């Protein structure tokens, strides 16, 4: 009973006749009986410690056994499954008596590890949590509508509001927005929205107000080829509904704009356009005036619609004329503003001095840059202006003041040709792992403080950090980029040439890929504890400049209702970079002033099989969710939660015996000679307050006995 | 599939085995910027190599480290060697092995080191430098002959009949190519223009590439451009200036054939091949006229295959037919044969592993070649 890294899956259970010399002769569960090498071999926890619902009780802690605890798990269909502080579930798709009445009202006590591994569960005692410290919640949905999750918290939040349905209708609309398919695990919402909903001192839900954080504010404009844009430009885009367009101005062709161009446009697989109806029948009853109604579409398609604008390079000269008066004039007719002004204050904006005199300067890059900054800035500020409206339709006069949030974000992203878009990405969804193992950290300090003895090494938080400094601490990564952008001649090469020299060797987390093998040639990579990761950095330096010029904003205020009313609520030049770390660290904040747990979601396989595993995915999601690395930390350190006790009581085997079950060396008569039946390591284990963590491991082979 | 690369002072070309035409060539300029930066956040390069140094010569000072077949400066040369096996032909040396050039004799030391350097650090799996000559003649077709290739540091002859290299008449020659620019920039001088610098002095060579034609009876052809304004050419520097060559324009190649002008007094070109000519037996001059190849660059000036007939012809009895082979595939004759070389199935087991020099010592190279 031993584990083996065969070739697909490296981690699966393992039949050893023996091991010799650095070539096992094992019989694999994945095939037929084969020789493999030594090293990776690994060692079966045993049963007793085997089929926990926990993954924290296995002496072996290492990888293989989470993989193979999930696959029998769920091989005799059972889906809720506890790893550590993570819960773990699958939610297989045909029926099965998941959501039965009697549990609903049913675990409202056994805090985590008194009852059957459940999650309606630890949301209970969330609620009891608040019932007592009268403090915020969080919930931490890892993975995406993507991963398969939409059927989870979607149950969830009526399942606490059990101890009302116009949280889901806000998502039909918004989705559209949000909603963009990417290069691999397509039809992915990428932006972030935490959703908290509000309770009184009293208990009864008085309203559940949502605000969205960290939209993808990039994904506008220079999209990956491969890629799509946001689902809502494909729903204008298909004739049905044919009215709206009218109204819109637009030829329906998606190729004829820049922007769209970029995307394929063709995904076969989900479209819009039966969508197209339900979309638009939720942001009617969502309470809109048929003004806004229209006007949504306007913005929406003049967005689009600069997409046709067309600029020459003056004579012995620096600064853009405007070429194509008609489109420019098409689109100013769509917002209602004048077109010559418009291109005016384009090719001349505005500067103030002591006295603002009407200062001039531009170049034709700066322009083509600069006005999909604009694009992209109204284009995310409406879509937060309909967030305040959702809340709007819904809004409440209760006495609101203690919620318990959901959040979902995007998930880990490893996969082809990685820009920028996936550095950010990568960057938020590893912050909330930081903010994770730090509070672990805490907990399990003053749990351990109680049964004070000595720690391993404080501030499990320091893994992270070693790589949070070289992405962000001033003159790391994102930093170099927000300079380059700033310096004169932004050339890609140059980019590349000073990160090598800048945090080569310098920086132990920074270093280069080689050969990789079919996916385009990436210039450097880095050591995340998920996933190396591996960028080319092409075109980064046009994706983070923005210049958010002013005239034409001051500009925008006299037309229709939406655009003054959007962007007249609200500087070195903000790029993408800044705004996006201020953002998060405004998350952050709002987490640093809550309390965590998790929820996480996984994939079958992509033929969509429900109660059947398929490794090369599963595993693929485990590691990059982080759960490995959970359990990594678990591994490495004290944190496997036994009772002394319970090891009093399993060990036996070496206290001459066989009859577990008590009645033999108990919790106040051990750590005496046990330890010297096979002369294991001393100081290992203690009894403080008769619990005791351990350095699990040298406790599988002493009952496999 | 090996690799070749040329280490001739001039142009260090690089290429693969086999292939007709050398991947890659660069001037081998090594540059050092000579003034302090201004403009904070430049990342500025500490040293530059090839044509990127070329690039931007103004603010650059230029180093050759190859002068005369002799390899001085060995840092900078062995920076050269890293630009061309990364950046320019792109293959870590690891899985390649290697092949060098190098002149008939230059010292005993630079090889016995430069196989040193080349194969402790870049880790190449074998090497095999093979004398320049030999190379070119293998590169034509013609396995019977002297080969004059006068690569840009060095110019020399060596006598080959029935594919043999008959040593003792080896007739080395310090005539560099480079010196004629050097020369040149003495003789432009003259007219009233100026040329101080290192950079211009890179420029003079671009300007002699075209503007200098060997012509015949030199005395006549002199006089004649004297006394007519027929040739008077022009030609423009990448500064605005236009420039008026001339008899400078045929006075520069003659100090090929003849080194008095330059000052050193040993007989010009013609002089010492026909010497070496002359220092074998009395039946290998039978044939040895008749297959006389000229190799290497400097000899794409137009005319000097002519001109060389002429005063071979004169020397030698007027009984032998002197047709000299100069094909059009000059100053690359010598890569084009040390792929050839390289292409060769039964000259694998020749070069050196890396088994030999780690338990022999370093003399290998000499020991064995
Ligand atoms: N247009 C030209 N006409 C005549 N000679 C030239 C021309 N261009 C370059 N050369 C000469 O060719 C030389 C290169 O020869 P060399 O370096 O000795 O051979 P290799 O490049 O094979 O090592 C340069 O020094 C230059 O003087
Ligand atoms: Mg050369």
């Amino acid at each position: 009973d031993v584990f083996v890294p065969d070739d697909k899956e490296e981690f699966v259970k393992a039949t050893i006749l023996s091991r010799e010399g650095g070539k096992v002769t094992a019989e694999t569960e994945h095939g037929k009986t084969v020789t493999v090498k030594e090293d990776q071999v690994l060692q079966q926890n045993p049963p007793k410690f085997d089929k926990i619902e926990d993954m924290a009780m296995l002496t072996f802690l290492h990888e293989p056994a989470v993989l193979y605890n999930l696959k029998e798990r769920y091989a005799s269909w059972m889906i809720y499954t506890y790893s550590g502080l993570f819960c773990v579930t699958i939610n297989p798709y045909k029926w099965l008596p998941v959501y039965n009445a009697e549990v609903v009202a049913a675990y409202r006590g056994k805090k985590r590890s008194e009852a059957p591994p459940h999650i309606f569960s630890i949301s209970d005692n969330a609620y009891q949590y608040m019932l007592t410290d009268r403090e915020n919640q969080s919930i931490l949905i890892t993975g995406e509508s993507g991963a398969g999750k939409t059927v989870n918290t979607k149950r969830v939040i009526q399942y606490f509001a059990v101890i009302e349905d116009q949280i889901i209708q806000a998502n039909p609309a918004l989705e559209a927005f949000g909603n963009a398919k990417t290069v691999r695990n397509d039809n992915s919402s990428r932006f972030g929205k935490f959703i908290r909903i509000h309770f009184g001192a009293t208990g009864k839900l008085a309203s559940a107000d949502i605000e969205t954080y960290l939209l993808e504010k990039s994904r506008v404009i220079f999209q990956l080829k491969a890629e799509r844009d946001y689902h809502i430009f494909y729903q204008i885009l298909s004739n049905k509904k044919p009215e709206l367009l009218d109204m819109l101005l637009i030829t329906n062709n998606p190729y004829d704009y820049a922007f769209i161009s970029q995307g394929e446009t063709t995904v076969a697989s989900i479209d819009d356009a039966e969508e197209l109806m339900a979309t638009d029948n939720a942001f009617d009853v969502l309470g809109f005036t048929t003004e806004e109604k229209n006007s949504m579409y306007k913005l929406t398609g003049a967005i689009m619609h600069f997409g046709n604008m067309k600029f020459k390079l003056k004579q012995r000269e620096e600064q853009a004329e405007p070429d194509g008066t008609e489109e420019a004039d098409k689109s100013a007719y769509l917002m209602g503003l004048n077109s010559a002004d418009l291109l005016k204050g384009l090719c001349h904006p505005r500067v103030k001095v002591g006295n603002e005199y009407v200062t001039k300067g531009q170049n034709v890059q700066q322009v083509v840059y600069a006005k999909g900054a604009l694009a992209k800035a109204v284009y995310e500020r409406m879509f937060n202006w309909m967030v305040t409206r959702i809340n709007a339709t819904l809004e409440t006069k209760q006495p609101r003041q203690y919620f318990i949030g959901v959040l979902d974000i995007a998930g880990f992203e490893i996969f082809d040709f990685n820009s920028f878009e996936q550095l950010c990405i990568n960057f938020t969804n590893e912050k909330l792992q930081q903010f994770f193992n730090h509070h672990m950290f805490v907990l399990e300090q003053e749990e351990y403080k109680k049964e004070g003895i000595e720690w391993e090494f404080i501030d499990f938080g320091m893994d992270l950090q070693a790589c949070i400094d070289l992405i962000e601490k001033p003159m790391g990564i994102m930093s170099i980029l927000e300079e380059e952008c700033m310096f004169p001649k932004a050339t890609d090469m140059t980019f590349k040439a000073k990160l090598f020299d800048n945090h080569l060797g310098k920086s132990s987390n920074f270093q280069k890929p080689r050969n990789i093998k079919g996916k385009p040639e990436a210039h450097f990579s880095l050591i995340h504890y998920a996933g190396t990761v591996d960028y080319n950095i092409i075109g980064w330096l046009q994706k983070n400049k923005d210049p958010l010029n002013e005239t034409v904003v001051d500009l925008y205020k006299k037309s229709s209702l939406k655009m003054l009313s959007s962007l007249f609520a609200n500087s070195s030049f903000q790029t993408v970079s800044a705004l996006h770390r201020e953002n998060l660290n405004k998350l952050m904040t709002n987490l640093r002033s809550t309390h965590p747990h998790f929820v996480r979601c996984i994939i079958p396989n992509e033929t969509k099989s429900p109660g059947v595993i398929d490794n090369p995915l599963v595993m693929h999601q485990l590691r990059c969710n982080g759960v490995l690395e959970g359990i990594r930390i678990c591994r490495k350190g004290f944190p496997n939660r036994i009772l002394y006790g319970d090891f009093r009581q399993r060990y036996r085997i070496l206290n001459p015996a066989a009859i577990p079950e008590g009645q033999f060396i108990d919790s106040r008569k051990g750590a005496e000679k046990l330890l010297g039946s096979l002369d294991i390591d001393h100081n290992q284990y203690k009894f403080g307050h008769t619990k005791v963590f351990f350095k699990a491991g040298l406790l599988g082979l002493l009952e496999e006995m | 599939t090996a690799l070749v690369c040329d280490n001739g002072s001039g142009l260090v070309k690089a290429g693969f085995a086999g292939d007709d035409a050398p991947r890659a060539v660069f001037p081998s300029i090594v540059g050092r910027p000579r003034h302090q930066g201004v403009m904070v956040g430049m990342g500025q390069k500490d040293s530059y190599v090839g044509d990127e140094a070329q690039s931007k010569r103004g603010i650059l000072t230029l180093k050759y480290p190859i002068e005369h077949g002799i390899i001085t400066n060995w840092d900078d040369m062995e920076k050269i060697w890293h630009h061309t096996f990364y950046n320019e032909l792109r293959v870590a040396p690891e899985e390649h092995p290697t092949l060098l050039t190098e002149a008939p004799l230059n010292p005993k030391a630079n090889r016995e080191k430069m196989t040193q350097i080349m194969f402790e650090t870049f880790n190449v799996p074998a090497m095999y430098v093979a004398i320049q000559a030999v190379l070119s003649l293998y590169a034509s077709g013609r396995t019977t002959g002297i080969v004059l290739d006068s690569g840009d540091g060095v110019t020399h002859n060596v006598p080959i009949y029935e594919g043999y290299a008959l040593p003792h008449a080896i007739m080395r020659l310090d005539l560099a190519g480079r010196d004629l620019t050097d020369y040149l920039m003495k003789i432009l001088t003259e007219r009233g223009y100026s040329f101080v610098t290192t950079a211009e002095r890179e420029i003079v060579r671009d300007i002699k590439e075209k503007l200098c034609y060997v012509a015949l009876d030199f005395e006549n052809e002199m006089a004649t451009a004297a006394s007519s304004s027929s040739l008077e050419k022009s030609y423009e520097l990448p500064d605005g200036q236009v420039i008026t060559i001339g008899n400078e324009r045929f006075r520069c190649p003659e100090t090929l054939f003849q080194p008095s002008f330059i000052g050193m007094e040993s007989a010009g070109i013609h002089e010492t091949t026909y010497n070496s000519i002359m220092k074998c037996d009395i039946d290998i001059r039978k044939d040895l006229y008749a297959n006389n190849v000229m190799s290497g660059g400097t000899t794409m000036y137009p005319g000097i295959a002519d001109r060389m007939q002429k005063e071979i012809t004169a020397l030698a009895p007027s009984t032998m037919k002197i047709k000299i082979i100069a094909p059009p595939e000059r100053k690359y004759s010598v890569w084009i044969g040390g792929s050839i070389l390289a292409s060769l199935s039964t000259f694998q087991q020749m070069w050196i592993t890396k088994q030999e020099y780690d338990e022999a010592g370093p003399s290998i190279v000499h020991r064995k070649c």
